[PDB]
């Protein structure tokens, strides 16, 4: 199957600057094709990681019209019978042409079981209600209830149960007595049940034990028991001190002896007692004079900073080739470091790794001819950041392989 | 958590308590203190089947004189089990305090539905077929003719119990009906026959009401166990419900065409047994003239059917009249059958006495009263005597043979009613024939002769005042426990005002009102739009909720509740309930909302519990008053009139209240549990409606909340929950609504549990 | 309808105004505060899931609850890169059954607050789906390094939670993913978003208030504490020093930037890759390494050796020291706050701002 293809082609074409980073990548000759779609898996789950459950009104959404016999095109409502009534499932796949059409299958679909609620001998939805009746009995019947294990048994919850004979209320169940819109009602009653059992089956995909189980379950009593709190595990730090002084490096903080504590209380006691004089102690004014000097834009504390000096000479178009080149060698960079940080002591990561050495090596010659076709034109703009980042990148597939080779 | 309940130590299976609980452990004492009855009510907020127990389980280790056996009784088989395993989690208890010095023989039984092993016998769904091949693969008689030959059928369960497993008791250990089933895979027996068996040796027994009150089922607790028993019942609304579907009968046109072709069948059976053989005919004329069939009663096991359905007190010790020939008693049969169905025949609804139809009987069919006292006896007797295996093809003609005891037994107390055609029928043919009862105390009067002190106890019982005047009853403790309360808990309102001032009801008897139901689905949505997580929506009838759905449909409603919730509505089918409440439970997990409709009077509210966020909104429709039924209500009130004085709008209310709150008060589990119930039309704000209420919600009914609109219905559950849904934790309890070991030692405690629970 | 008689007088004169302060005093409350000595998740990727819902338009608030919420995520991301830089938030808008990564796993406020700005105008169509934004938050976070406290809040309003799948084995994954999921209810209390915060390990709340939902989201600002689960690892760290146009750009590297950017002449290199950065704290776009200036460790040193309380005392209570240790000025009011190590006085203007900004007391440094 050509999945992939389609895949990377359906990309490129919705994002041109990864198809631009393709090109420049394999069409460049640094790497193949094959290992850049590989090893770039970004998707989604599926269509929406699931589809959209029949709610309810699967028949009463939108009903019967995409605008009775109206027309008929909503996508949750022709998902929802697919899932919900495999009846109608098979017949989709009986009855689609082979002699009918949407417009006339659709306009038979709103009959009887399944739009109105009916149970009568009909058109060529029929057998798929004798189908889902069927179906309806081979779980009253082949199939029973599940957790009857303690409760809900509702054929078993009386002990002694007989016939009409030695009884009171004998008249519950009549042989006789079937008319026509009653029928309808319990017909009514009957597609409910089944309809809600759909859809609470198709969100729900394919002894002692579970009696004492449902039996334990509804005794308890969340009051008279245990309490509900997990855990918290105890965090009593050690060594707080560390926590004090953080991360500052140790400044040089030597405070002579302590004899200097005694004269400095000394000579501050005897200095703050004689105090205030304002007109005359507090500015000569040379020195005012030689501050402004200073914060003037020549002098001291005006330290020629916020200068700032750019290269503003080509723009755009050398914007747009650093656009193409720091979002290839963003990719490269990404598969190498990706892989690269952990060994992973093996031959296929290892193997992995050589094929990244093959992309960095062609990747560098890339970039030394993207460097000589681009700032050959006005004689500007230093493009070896990006030589930085391969030259890291060259220093540590070189420093591993020496530190493998000490590892060997 | 010990507990001093002013004489003894009480081992509590929770290190926590509630005052309620301690209000109603007091009220036990006092109750097994004197042996008298006893009313009890504590709602369902306490664990009150974990304190009944308790308080049970210190008298029978305390005082091993006045108390020997425990007799739980809860109604279903899911409560049966809870109750095992609450017993289970006492005795772990029990035995992490000790050791190894229990000795306690907790357990259930319930029928051979749910004890039965066999593989043949296991894969019927029923009940009667059930015993009917138990009665096939071991008998009195099969057993035999298996014990003096090789390949005649067999249970091997049965047989191996028989070999060895009637001479050791059960050691101690509390059984489950499963854990029972296993012990009887396991030696290799019946777990059905060591139950009963081992009914002798338990200290408690938890079986189900028509195991108990059902004269002809409970003939397996014995006089002398019974004069130190303590019986306590659970959930015991419904116990004249029961009494009345205990001792009716009703007989239907079917039922009669099958009992005329058993009655073929069984003729040819004389026929052929009278070509085979003769001497043990000799011996039924013998132990029919000398004793009074008691000869082969001694061996009875799965002899015995369903026995005579007249009370324990009301049966004779004579000789069966001019019964005694076969050929005779297939006569006599067939004069009772033909005159039962010349009576049935009669297209208008009949009421009689039980006297005007002996007389009708003994004048226009010669058959006297004696011979048809004793009919149960000879055909029990007779269909022991002729070998024949599969009884539940028999079900018809012993239905009428206990019929015949019960029209000849009693007599002014219960009424004989002939229906032509039913309420819902209106002229097709079913002519039905109810022996109905309305002496609700005609079959509870052994339970309270027989046993020391009986206690009625449900989280709902109001009024109070009324079981006394119902039961022939006169108890010691009439007593009610009032919800103390650190947080509200709880808020009942009575929506019963519409959104365009439409007064909200059910006047229109089920005939439906259009802008009613109309308010009704408006509640729905509105309150499927505010609540959480389940909510449950009980109608009145199942023709009301047919009804109200069907024209939720045609009228644009439903779609609505659909994106709001699922809905799982009820049907009357035993298995379509089963799984719509699965789907129901499994919607209030899987992140959805799920909302149960159902029918206010069957087996959906009755032992289904909805617990902390299954119901959080239990919307009663309507008020539930029994409209379909025929002249038993009206004949079961002109007796309460009569012979009891209870009114007739008295009962009603009493019987429409019990069953409202008796399908809201489920909702809540514990005091961590929060439940919005909302009565939905305008009646229960009527005074005598809302008396009825119990107390423990009457205390939370305010005024304001007392006939809300919807809207404003619908903000006061807003603020509710909004309130109610933040962390209230244990640390919010132990000053109000819960007490710990060292708050109830405080004598200002003690005082506090004086004021809260009172009595009536 | 008779709200007027709430208003009662017994001498009427300062009568109303008694009703009146009990009236406005009762219209107030105070915080409740937790302290701990507890390990802490303090590089913690945050991921914000938001209703997108049918529920969102409601106006149980005073704008709708997508405004409301909406400006109160605003104020969340300001305070939440204002108390922890290390960290990083992501948005998703939840809508229509389907989840929408609206904005990736970044550290800065400008795209969060301008994404946020553009979504005042959405729609709020159809239902959430708890699914398939748990899905999305877990795809991002499962990759991110152990001992990051992985979190996610959502804030979340209806109660039909329209999974498209099981959303049991989501928990039980995310339990094993050593995720942590908290979630800020509206209306209600649903037992699917219970259970979630329950089992992986969040804190579940519903809102009264604009109050209350403000004490939440300050209650989710705070580093939450570590369960016995999180890995405790040591990350590499780098701390780049700034570098301008070297000597009035003598032999200097013009270039771009690395993430309509102009001609950069210095700034801020990495000690890995020798990039370049325009500004710092940034996690390295093509190495891997986390890039702090180091006030950025000291910016949230407070949590680690943290207060303690004031001991609140209203009345006189024998105190002959008349001013307020912390600013010089008389306790004309009956709140007098007094510390537990140095024990000197503090008024309430000062116990507000000691206990909220400064963070230290004044007289333990002394
Ligand atoms: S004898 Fe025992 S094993 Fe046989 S059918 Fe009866 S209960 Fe079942
Ligand atoms: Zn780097
Ligand atoms: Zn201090
Ligand atoms: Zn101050």
């Amino acid at each position: 199957a050509n999945k992939e293809l389609e895949e990377k082609n359906r990309m490129l074409q919705e994002d041109p600057v990864l198809f631009q980073l393709y090109k420049d990548l394999v069409v460049s000759q640094v790497i193949s094709a094959e290992e850049f779609w590989a090893n770039r898996l970004x998707x989604x789950x599926x269509x929406x990681x699931x589809x959209x459950x029949x709610x309810x009104x699967x028949x009463x959404x939108x009903x019967x019209x995409x605008x009775x016999x109206x027309x008929x095109x909503x996508s949750d409502i022709i998902e929802s019978i697919f899932r919900t009534y495999p009846a109608v499932k098979m017949k989709y796949a009986e009855n689609v042409p082979h002699n009918m059409t949407e417009k006339e299958f659709w306009t038979r679909f709103f009959q009887s079981h399944y739009f109105h609620r009916x149970x009568x001998x009909x058109x060529x939805x029929x057998x798929x209600x004798x189908x889902x009746x069927x179906x309806x009995x081979x779980x009253x019947x082949x199939x029973x209830x599940x957790x009857x294990x303690x409760x809900x048994x509702x054929x078993x919850x009386x002990x002694x149960x007989x016939x009409x004979x030695x009884x009171x209320x004998x008249x519950x169940x009549x042989x006789x007595x079937x008319x026509x819109x009653e029928n309808s009602n319990a017909a009514i009653i009957k597609r409910f049940n089944h309809h809600s059992a759909m859809v609470l089956a198709a969100g729900l995909r394919k002894q002692p034990a579970v009696k004492r189980a449902k039996l334990q379950e509804s005794i308890e009593y969340e009051d008279l028991g245990x309490x509900x709190x997990x855990x918290x595990i105890a965090l009593n730090l050690k060594k707080s001190d560390r926590y004090y002084h953080g991360p500052t490096p140790i400044x040089x903080x030597x405070x002579x002896t302590s004899q200097d504590i005694i004269n400095s209380f000394q000579s501050i006691r005897q200095e703050m007692e004689a105090y205030t004089p304002k007109l005359t102690q507090v500015l000569s004014s040379s020195a005012a004079s030689s501050t402004i000097t200073a914060l003037s834009p020549g002098g001291a504390l005006m330290q020629x900073x916020x200068x700032x000096x750019x290269x503003x000479x080509v723009p755009n178009d050398i914007q747009s080739e650093l656009k193409h080149l720091y979002v290839a060698v963003g990719e490269l960079l990404r598969h190498f470091w990706s892989c690269f940080x952990x060994x992973x002591x093996x031959x296929x990561x290892x193997x992995x790794x050589x094929x990244x050495x093959x992309x960095x090596x062609x990747x560098x010659x890339x970039x030394x001819x993207x460097x000589x076709x681009x700032x050959x034109x006005x004689x500007x703009x230093l493009v070896s950041h990006i030589e930085e980042m391969l030259q890291t990148a060259y220093n540590k597939l070189h420093t591993w392989x020496x530190x493998x080779x000490x590892x060997x | 958590m010990k507990l001093n309940v002013d004489g003894l130590l009480v081992y509590f299976p929770y290190d926590y308590i509630y005052p309620e609980q301690f209000s109603y452990m007091r009220e036990l004492k006092r109750t097994l203190d004197a042996k008298g009855h006893g009313v009890l009510e504590m709602p369902s907020g306490t664990g009150k089947t974990v304190s009944l127990l308790a308080l049970i389980m210190a008298y029978q280790r305390a005082y091993p004189l006045e108390v020997t056996k425990l007799i739980y009784c809860s109604r279903t088989v899911p409560e049966i089990e809870k109750v095992i395993e609450e017993l289970r989690k006492l005795l772990n208890f029990y035995e992490k305090q000790e050791g190894e010095k229990l000795p306690f023989l907790g357990l259930a039984l319930s029928s051979r539905k749910n004890l039965c092993i066999h593989p043949e016998v296991t894969p019927l769904r029923f009940g009667k077929d059930v015993d009917g091949k138990c009665h096939s693969l071991t008998a009195s008689y099969v057993r035999a003719q298996y014990q003096h030959d090789t390949s005649l059928p067999h249970c091997r369960f049965y047989e191996e119990f028989d070999a060895h497993g009637r001479e050791v008791p059960l050691p101690a250990g509390i059984y489950n009906l499963d854990d029972l089933k296993a012990l009887g895979r396991r030696q290799g027996w019946c777990p059905y026959f060591l139950a009963r068996y081992s009914i002798l040796h338990a200290n408690v027994v938890v079986y189900s009401y028509h195991y108990l009150l059902d004269p002809k089922i409970a003939d397996l607790v014995s006089k002398e166990l019974a004069r130190k028993a303590v019986v306590v019942f659970d959930e015991a609304h419904n116990i004249d419900n029961v009494c009345i579907d205990s001792m009716s009968v009703n007989l239907t046109r079917r039922t009669l065409d099958r009992c005329q072709g058993n009655l073929e069948t069984l003729q040819k059976t004389v026929l052929r047994i009278k070509e085979t053989d003769e001497q043990r005919l000799r011996d039924e004329y013998r132990r029919l003239v000398e004793g009074x069939x008691x000869x082969x009663x001694x061996x009875x096991x799965x002899x015995x059917x369903x026995x005579x359905x007249x009370x324990x007190x009301x049966x004779x010790x004579x000789v069966p009249g001019s019964i005694r020939t076969a050929e005779h008693f297939l006569g006599f049969l067939r004069r009772l059958l033909e005159y039962v169905k010349w009576r049935l025949r009669v297209q208008h609804v009949v009421q009689e006495s039980p006297p005007a139809f002996l007389s009708g009987l003994a004048q226009r069919v010669c058959i006297q009263r004696k011979p048809l006292r004793f009919c149960a006896e000879r055909l029990r007797s007779l269909l022991h005597t002729l070998e024949i295996t599969d009884l539940a093809d028999f079900s018809p003609l012993t239905l009428l043979a206990n019929f015949a005891t019960l029209v000849s037994t009693y007599a002014k107390g219960f009424t004989i009613i002939i229906e032509p055609f039913d309420d819902r029928t209106p002229t097709i043919a079913n002519p039905i024939l109810h022996f109905s009862c309305m002496d609700a105390s005609l079959a509870i009067k052994p339970v309270f002769e027989r046993f020391q002190s009986v206690i009625i106890t449900s989280g709902t019982l109001s009024p109070l005042d009324i079981y006394p005047k119902i039961l022939d009853f006169h108890p010691v403790t009439m007593a009610t426990f009032t919800m103390t309360l650190a947080r509200v808990c709880l808020c009942p309102m009575i929506i019963g005002r519409g959104n365009d001032q439409v007064a909200i009801s059910s006047k229109f008897e089920t005939r439906e009102d259009i802008a009613v139901i109309r308010n009704y689905g408006n509640l729905l949505l509105e309150m499927s739009a505010v609540v959480p997580d389940g909510i449950v929506a009980f109608f009145t009838s199942y023709q009301y909720m047919e009804s109200t759905v069907a024209s939720w449909y045609e009228q644009g409603i439903l779609e609505n509740i659909q994106r709001n919730k699922l809905l799982f509505i009820e049907t009357q089918d035993g298995a379509e309930t089963s799984v719509a409440l699965e789907k129901y439970q499994e919607a209030c997990e899987n992140g959805r909302g799920a909302i149960l409709l159902s029918v206010a009077r069957g087996k959906v509210s009755e032992g289904i519990d909805f617990v902390h966020h299954y119901g959080r909104a239990v919307i009663m429709f309507g008020v539930p008053y029994v409209y379909t039924q025929s002249r038993i209500l009206k004949a079961r009130l002109e007796y309460l009139r009569d012979q009891f004085q209870i009114r007739e709008n008295d009962f009603l209310t009493f019987d429409a209240m019990r069953h409202a709150a008796q399908c809201v008060g489920r909702a809540i589990r514990g005091k961590t549990d929060y439940g919005l119930m909302v009565f939905a039309d305008k009646r229960f704000a009527r005074g005598d409606k809302r008396g009825k209420l119990p107390r423990w919600i009457q205390e939370h009914l305010t005024d304001a909340n007392l006939n809300l609109t919807v809207d404003e219905g619908v903000q006061v559950a807003k603020y509710f929950l909004r309130q109610m849904a933040q962390p209230f934790h244990r640390e919010d309890q132990l000053g109000l609504s819960l007490l710990s070991l060292e708050q109830l030692e405080s004598e200002e405690t003690l005082k506090r549990i004086e004021q809260i629970a009172q009595q009536l | 309808x008779x709200x007027x008689x709430x208003x009662x007088x017994x001498x009427x004169x300062x009568x109303x105004x008694x009703x009146x302060x009990x009236x406005x005093x009762x219209x107030x409350x105070x915080x409740x505060x937790x302290x701990g000595q507890v390990r802490l998740g303090m590089m913690r990727h945050l991921y914000v899931v938001v209703d997108g819902s049918r529920t969102m338009e409601d106006q149980d608030l005073k704008p709708n609850r997508l405004t409301c919420t909406l400006k109160l995520l605003e104020y969340f991301v300001e305070e939440y890169f204002d108390q922890n830089p290390i960290s990083q938030i992501g948005i998703i808008v939840t809508k229509s059954k389907r989840a929408e990564k609206l904005t990736e796993l970044s550290g800065n406020p400008r795209k969060h607050i301008t994404s946020l700005k553009k979504a005042v105008d959405m729609t709020c169509h159809g239902e959430p789906s708890l699914y398939n934004s748990l899905s999305i938050a877990m795809q991002t976070l499962k990759h991110m390094p152990g001992h990051t406290s992985r979190e996610v809040l959502i804030i979340f309003s209806s109660l039909t939670t329209c999974d498209p799948s099981n959303i049991y084995d989501l928990i039980k994954t995310l339990k094993a993913a050593k995720i942590r999921v908290s979630v800020i209810g509206l209306s209600a209390e649903v037992r699917v978003c219970t259970v979630l915060a329950r089992e992986t390990g969040g804190t579940y709340h519903v809102i009264l208030d604009e109050s209350h939902y403000k004490e939440l989201l300050t209650h989710h600002v705070s580093p939450p504490p570590a369960s016995s689960s999180s890995e405790c690892s040591l990350i590499r760290m780098g701390f780049p020093q700034h570098t301008i146009x070297x000597x009035x750009x003598x032999x200097x590297x013009x270039x771009x930037x690395x993430x309509x950017x102009x001609x950069x002449x210095g700034g801020y290199f990495c000690p890995q890759c020798r990039a370049k950065y325009c500004e710092l704290p940034v996690e390295c776009k093509i190495c891997g390494l986390t890039l702090v200036s180091a006030p950025h460790l000291a910016r949230s040193y407070h949590h680690l050796f943290p207060l303690d309380a004031f001991q609140e005392i209203p009345l006189e209570e024998y105190n002959g020291e008349r001013f307020c240790y912390g600013c010089q000025g008389e306790l004309k009011d009956q709140h007098v706050y007094v510390c537990a190590v140095c024990q000197n006085v503090f008024c309430v203007d000062c116990d507000v701002f000691v206990h909220d900004s400064l963070h230290c007391c004044p007289g333990c440094i002394h």
